[PDB]
């Protein structure tokens, strides 16, 4: 189950 | 960083002439992920070639497996052409039943 | 000890093309899922993931796409930190996941990002703070510290990550909770009238982890040894071999030892 990346580098 | 591919050409099962088997070309340790790989029967590219999904190792370098079904014969010569930005010319790695 | 891992790649194809986005999912050494921006939704690489409903496939596909949009924005930001040209092709890698111990309980979590083959930023082992590799990474670290995103990452890695690993381990038990012990054999290749090469072979094993060591009269040998990278057979098993250069007529003095999870006692090979 993927994690959701919510923030740009 | 750029990294030259390593290549391994081998069979899925011990090669015994006449039984259907799979020719594998495993390219690993390369970076960037753009790369071109062909499987050769006596110089001639095979059409029905598949390949696994793009993944990478602990040092971030990529690896792919290219495979195809065939029947080993003691006369035919199999090999693997790999091109990559780190190579000035395509690399040809012949199959070796002992390897 | 079991693990779940996602390997993510984002390649900024410039001028003609949207970026390329890949995510591969692994339980231990078995691929179970693939997301690809240039595929003609989710393609199940494992039967047991297909047992999950179509809601699972649509949610994960939405997540993947949201992540794609995040990577795209990050690639642009990274291009800016380093004052690079939009005409270049750049690569942004990500690898995250969780390990569990013998009790199927949380043991380790990790979340690492690399830019153009170089370690860019990584979560610490404590999943509390970050490690930057240069000034750009230092900007990301300050942005990410200001937004407290290490909290969410820890949450996922200690929570969702472990729960879904356990579920897949139970649901796909026949593929994931099994070991295939290596089938071994030995080859011989003359180099000269008085040097030869012995090659110790391990075939068709699972998981991929294995230890191949050579002994001369029972003593460990690392001199004049070669150990190739473990390779996949295509059938869910792996192959590996190790070679040693011996004096001609002393081949019997050398033994090969194979240690593997599927072997209560290590195997010994003689020529």
């Amino acid at each position: 189950e993927l994690n959701r990346k919510m923030i740009y580098m | 960083i750029q990294r030259t591919p390593k290549i391994q050409v081998y069979s899925r099962h011990p090669a015994e002439n006449g039984k259907s088997n799979f020719l594998n070309c495993y390219v690993s340790g390369f970076h960037p992920s753009d790369i071109e790989v062909d499987l050769l029967k006596n110089g001639e590219r095979i059409e029905k070639v598949e390949h696994s999904d793009l993944s990478f190792s602990k040092d971030w370098s990529f690896y792919l497996l290219y495979y195809t079904e065939f029947t080993p014969t003691e006369k035919d010569e199999y090999a693997c052409r790999v091109n990559h930005v780190t190579l000035s010319q395509p690399k040809i790695v012949k199959w070796d039943r002992d390897m | 000890s079991h693990s779940m891992r996602y390997f993510d790649t984002s390649v900024s194809r410039p001028g003609r093309g949207e970026p390329r986005f890949i995510s591969v999912g692994y339980v231990d050494d078995t691929q179970f899922v693939r997301f690809d921006s240039d595929a003609a939704r989710m393609e199940p690489r494992a039967p047991w993931i297909e047992q999950e409903g179509p809601e699972y496939w649509d949610r994960n596909t939405r997540i993947f796409k949201t992540n794609s949009q995040t990577d795209r924005e990050s690639l642009g930001n990274l291009r800016g930190y380093y004052n690079q040209s939009e005409a270049g092709s750049h690569t942004l890698q990500s690898m995250y996941g969780c390990d569990v111990g013998s009790d199927w309980r949380f043991l380790r979590g990790y979340n690492q990002n690399a830019y153009d083959g170089k370690d860019y930023i990584a979560l610490k082992e404590d999943l509390r703070s970050w490690t930057a590799a240069d000034m750009a990474a230092q900007i990301t670290k300050h942005k990410w510290e200001a937004a407290h995103v290490a909290e969410q990452d820890r949450a996922y890695l200690e929570g969702t990550c472990v729960e879904w690993l356990r579920r897949y381990l139970e649901n796909g038990k026949e593929t994931l909770q099994r070991t295939d012990a290596p089938k071994t054999h030995m080859t011989h290749h003359a180099v000269s009238d008085h040097e030869a090469t012995l090659r110790c072979w391990a075939l068709s094993f699972y998981p991929a982890e294995i230890t191949l060591t050579w002994q001369r009269d029972g003593e460990d040998q690392t001199q004049d040894t070669e150990l190739v990278e473990t390779r996949p057979a295509g059938d869910g098993t792996f192959q590996k071999w190790a070679a040693v250069v011996v004096p001609s007529g002393q081949e019997q003095r050398y033994t090969c030892h194979v240690q593997h999870e599927g072997l209560p006692k290590p195997l010994t090979l003689r020529w």
